[PDB]
RNA sequence: GGAUAGUGGCCUACCAUGGUUUCAACGGGUAACGGGGAAUAAGGGUUCGAUUCCGGAGAGGGAGCCUGAGAAACGGCUACCACAUCCAAGGAAGGCAGCAGGCGCGCAAAUUACCCAAUCCUAAUUCAGGGAGGUAGUGACAAUAAAUAACGAUACAGGGUCUUGUAAUUGGAAUGAGUACAAUGUAAAUACCUUAACGAGGAACAAUUGGAGGGCAAGUCUGGUGCCAGCAGCCGCGGUAAUUCCAGCUCCAAUAGCGUAUAUUAAAGUUGUUGCAGUUAAAAAGCUCGUAGUUGAACUUUGGGCCCGGUUGGCCG
């Protein structure tokens, strides 16, 4: 009789999964970002329809009125916090132009592609799952972190994680070893 | 006489004026060999 | 045919699973086209 | 490492146990992990303590490594930590011992034995003693 | 006009009517008579257990086959008795008589890819196996 | 009047003849515990709710009662009924719709495990106890996050002096699935978090489930078997109510998931209040009267004047 622990999906199928139109799209998008399954796009296009539904009932609600003057605040701080939306457009009228690719370009693989460190943006992905990228100064491995615009400049190397030195790893250790043995004497 | 019926309706496209792909010899078989 | 009793502790190399497939499909659908024929076909028997 | 250093943070002052709550923060940059008895150790003399009356129990390490984080309790005057203190911490600490008593199934089933028996069955005994034998 | 009445002390009509023309349905009339209780040989359930008890030559034509023949099949709860359908041809030499085999629903027909009329309950597992499993030489059947 | 803790046809004595109903009484069915709520989304709705919370009832079926503030109690008693246990044949003992467990049923559901450390409860009470509860085992019910590789060099094919693909060409880096000192964790353990050491060159540490006339995404593919009173006759071609008979290649979708079956919802405006239809496609009573029901013409302080203090945009700052 413990109280049940909530949970909700995070992702919808579409109703029409066979279009050659969107079906290309997709793949568009699962290429230039690296992404491993289609539900990742199904994610954002998940949320996305969320943050559009819920500003939609709020401009059918009229000018000056309270509820749409604190949630709206609210939605547009989280969208810019995040970086969807720029500083010139904090308005509710923007945020129904959003587009998918705005929440993929936020990603941590893309954005630590954008400062260099990846040289291509699948190497961006399995860098940060092997435990090197570290955002301020916790070490992250999950590509959908969605980096927030104040903590864009704190995307390092870790302390550990061979690539900021540290004690090289096994591999090399292995090769240290045979060439110590080999051609150090 | 499943090769007489999809014969029969695939020039009808034609009439209708509908993209369909053209045949070769796997046009009245079993794909797929049952379970 | 029969599994092993202790397995649990032509050919053509593997191709790649999960995130590194789909990299293949993005190359091959469409960076650098390979077989154009103006309405782009997606498998051909012998030409 | 160089050196561990350890924080104490939301500090409070109890009386009404004598005692003060901390949540101890531990950075170790490299090593492994904590070594608990070691901030036994460095949590004694962090003021004045006489590391029998200290007490950490709870610990997690940082996703990542480095940071780990948890609570500690230090005691004033360990004659009343041996009383506050749950028996499974002293037990912990070595600093009393782990008594021994059967299981639940046994301790049960040795309590429906006597449910039966009216009295000390000191009758009994001597009943069944002269009705088996004779 | 419409044919209905309209006006805002009407809704006893309305409700009414309604219960009466819903009894014209299908699946609702299916539904609260409680059909899958007292006629249907699975006592609606989606799937059903029982005791094959021979093998029909139910052929497509005579020599020149497309063999697609199956059983005659009596269930263990109602004890009703149905007519099968088995996958393509050897498949038969699994089923052998009283093999207590699980059958669904066949369901989905086109113009193609088996038409048969009179059965609706292909046979899923035998013998406590399977079908599938059994014709890609996963495992064995048990003889008896 | 009696009875109850107490009102009251609750029961009793007498006296009245009432009480409900087409605004559906009464009877019948429910594979009906009620509700908070669940799924489904353009709206309204349709379907579901045995099940973590609240309320009701039952402890094999009925009934009766002791004790107590509280029980018509069943881990209390008594009787009857239905099952069923032991034996020395006289007698005695029962009630898992509590927790594990087993038989039977079925499409369909786990360990005869550890502990009161937490949450709370009981007692004469900080201390004892708790299959309440928690921990762990089984567990692809359902949900969250995302491994199965990334980079460079050489030679060709390109776009064309800078940019991509190809190769049984080549090079070193990086890492966790695993094993495991130790430490964290825990009532004690397992597991997660951290980590000394080992741990990748492909038949390694190898991803499946479905699908290709349209839906619809994906073939001017291959081989073999059987038949043709069909052409030709070194070969072959075509048909084949073989509804392709058996295999393979290629391609597409989803992906540690995927398919099937039944039920239900959307599509659906095939339940239509929003929002169907009735000449000829399902459907206007043969015709009129008429109670309930539903619906019912217009009409009665309209207009003008006075000042007052407000919330919005501005010429203004």
């Amino acid at each position: 009789p413990r109280a049940p622990r909530t949970y909700s999906k995070t992702y919808s199928t579409p109703k029409r999964p066979y279009e050659s139109s969107r079906l290309d799209a997709e793949l568009k998008l699962a290429g230039e970002f690296g992404l491993k399954n289609k539900k990742e796009i199904y994610r954002i296009s998940f949320q996305l329809s969320k943050i559009r539904r819920a500003a939609r009932d709020l401009l059918t609600r009229d000018e000056k009125d309270p509820k749409r003057l604190f949630e709206g605040n609210a939605l547009i701080r989280r969208l810019v916090r995040v970086g969807v939306l720029s500083e010139d457009k904090k308005k509710l009228d923007y945020v129904l132009a959003l587009k998918v690719e705005d929440f993929l370009e936020r990603r941590l693989q893309t954005q630590v592609y954008k400062l260099g460190l990846a040289k291509s943006v699948h190497h961006a992905r399995v860098l940060i799952t092997q435990r090197h990228i570290a955002v301020g100064k916790q070490i992250v491995n999950i590509p959908s972190f969605m980096v927030r615009l104040d903590s864009e400049k704190h995307i390092d190397f870790a302390p550990t994680s061979p690539f900021g030195g540290a004690r090289p790893g096994r591999v090399a250790r292995r090769n240290a070893a045979r060439k110590a043995e080999a051609s150090g004497e | 006489s499943a090769k007489s019926f999809i014969l029969r309706k695939k020039e009808l496209m034609k009439r209708r004026g509908r993209k369909v792909a053209k045949d070769s010899k796997f046009t009245g078989r079993k794909r797929r060999h049952r379970f | 045919k029969v599994h092993g009793s202790l397995a649990r502790a032509t050919e053509k190399p593997k191709k790649p699973k999960g995130r590194a497939y789909k990299r293949l499909l993005y190359t091959r659908r469409f960076v650098n086209v390979t077989l154009v024929n103006g309405k782009r076909r997606m498998n051909p028997g012998p030409s | 490492s160089d050196a561990v250093t350890i924080r104490t943070r939301k500090v409070i002052s109890n009386p009404l146990l004598a005692r003060k709550q901390f949540v101890v923060d531990v950075l170790h940059p490299n090593r492994a992990n904590v070594s608990k008895d070691e901030l036994r150790e460095k949590l004694a003399e962090v003021y004045k303590a006489e590391k029998d009356a200290v007490s950490v129990f709870g610990f997690r390490t940082q996703f990542g490594g480095g940071k780990s984080v948890g609570f500690g309790l230090v005691y004033n005057s360990v004659a009343e930590a041996k009383k506050f203190e749950p028996t499974y911490r002293l037990v912990r600490y070595g600093l009393a011992e782990k008594v021994e008593k059967a299981s639940r199934q046994q301790r049960k089933q040795k309590k429906n034995r006597d449910k039966k028996i009216f009295g000390t069955g000191k009758r009994l005994a001597k009943k069944v003693a002269r009705r088996n034998a004779d | 006009g419409k044919g209905k009445p309209r006006g805002l002390n009407s809704a006893r009509k309305l409700r009414v009517h309604r219960r009466n023309n819903r009894w014209a349905e299908n699946n609702y009339k299916k539904r609260l008579l409680g059909t899958a209780f007292k006629s249907s040989p699975f006592g609606g359930s989606s799937h059903a257990k029982g005791i094959v008890l021979e093998k029909l030559g139910i052929e497509s034509k005579q020599p020149n086959s497309a063999i697609r023949k199956c059983v005659r099949v009596q269930l263990i709860k109602n004890g009703k008795k149905v007519t099968a359908f088995v996958p393509n041809d050897g498949c038969l030499n699994f089923v052998d008589e009283n093999d207590e085999v699980l059958l669904a629903g066949f369901g989905r027909k086109g113009k193609a890819k088996g038409d048969i009329p009179g059965v609706r309950f292909k046979v899923v597992k035998v013998s406590g196996v399977s079908l599938l499993a059994l014709w890609k030489e996963k495992k064995e059947k048990p003889r008896s």
